[PDB]
């Protein structure tokens, strides 16, 4: 009965660092590779970064490079994302996954963050 | 780099009949199923291990395909083939 948590949804001007959290419940945090990714609605979904909380060792995406800060702390399992210099087409959907084994993709979403921003 | 051969995305299946979402590249074929407003779910990961809870209709074709051997409520929602961190063209089901 493992599941995944997250903070809600949040509405600030462009330009402004965001920080998002999550969580995982029922099941060990060490060994277990989470990931961030967010979708334009009806689109495809374009992965962000990965990060493994055994050692903190995080990796990122092409388009998020310098615009992207992953922490975890498996101590309260809980993984903070934090984004700074925010765009304007940057209004879409965000899941926080948690994939098994540590191994890749991912099974478990999130509780749908909604990060978006207003011209 | 890599760019999946996937099938049309439309279809007009209503219950009870066999349909198959292509899906063809190399190996693996993960697929999920994508919640309108809900989280999303997972239906098969490598396209040969069934997890806990998921239908026994839900049947990969290796290194294809979701072949499904019909469409009921609890499966409906768009298809997404994704892979190792790339992802597919999806294909979203409906009935009429
Ligand atoms: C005779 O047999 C019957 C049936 O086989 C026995 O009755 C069953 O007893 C078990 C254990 O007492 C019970 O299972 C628990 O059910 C609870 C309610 O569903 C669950 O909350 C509980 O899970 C917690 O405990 C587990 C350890 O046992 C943990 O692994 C699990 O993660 C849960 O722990 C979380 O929650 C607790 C409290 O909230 C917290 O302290 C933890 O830190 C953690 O956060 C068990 O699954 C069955 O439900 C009983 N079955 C029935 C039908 O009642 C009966 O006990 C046997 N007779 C004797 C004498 O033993
Ligand atoms: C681009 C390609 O070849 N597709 C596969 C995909 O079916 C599979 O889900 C993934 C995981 O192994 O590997 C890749
Ligand atoms: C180097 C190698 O094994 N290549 C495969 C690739 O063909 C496939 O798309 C995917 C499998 O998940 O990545 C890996
Ligand atoms: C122990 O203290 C350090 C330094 O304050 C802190 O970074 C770390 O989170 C603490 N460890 C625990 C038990 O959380």
């Amino acid at each position: 009965q493992v599941h995944v948590m997250q903070s809600g949804d949040q509405v600030k001007k462009p330009g402004a660092s965001v920080q998002v959290s999550c969580t995982t419940s029922g099941s060990s945090f060490i060994e277990d590779s989470l990931h961030w990714i967010q979708q334009v609605p009806g689109q495809e979904p374009e992965w962000l970064g990965w990060v493994n909380p055994r050692h903190g060792a995080v990796n990122y995406s092409w388009k998020i490079r310098d615009r992207i800060t992953m922490t975890r702390d498996i101590s309260k399992s809980t993984m903070y994302v934090q984004m700074r210099g925010l765009q304007s087409d940057d209004t879409a959907m965000y899941y926080c996954a948690k994939s098994r084994r540590g191994a890749n993709w991912a099974l478990y979403w999130g509780w749908g963050t909604r990060i978006t921003v207003s011209s | 780099d890599i760019q999946l051969t996937q099938s049309p995305s439309y279809l007009a299946a209503s219950v009870g009949d066999r349909v198959t979402i292509t899906c063809r590249e190399s190996n693996d074929l993960n697929w999920y199923l994508q919640r309108p407003g809900k989280p999303p779910k997972l239906l098969i990961s490598g396209a040969s291990k069934l997890e806990r809870g998921v239908p026994s209709r839900f049947r990969g074709s290796s290194s294809g395909s979701l072949t499904i051997s019909g469409l009921q409520p609890e499966d409906i929602g768009t298809y997404y083939c994704q892979v190792f961190e790339f992802f597919g063209g999806g294909t979203r089901v409906d009935i009429k």
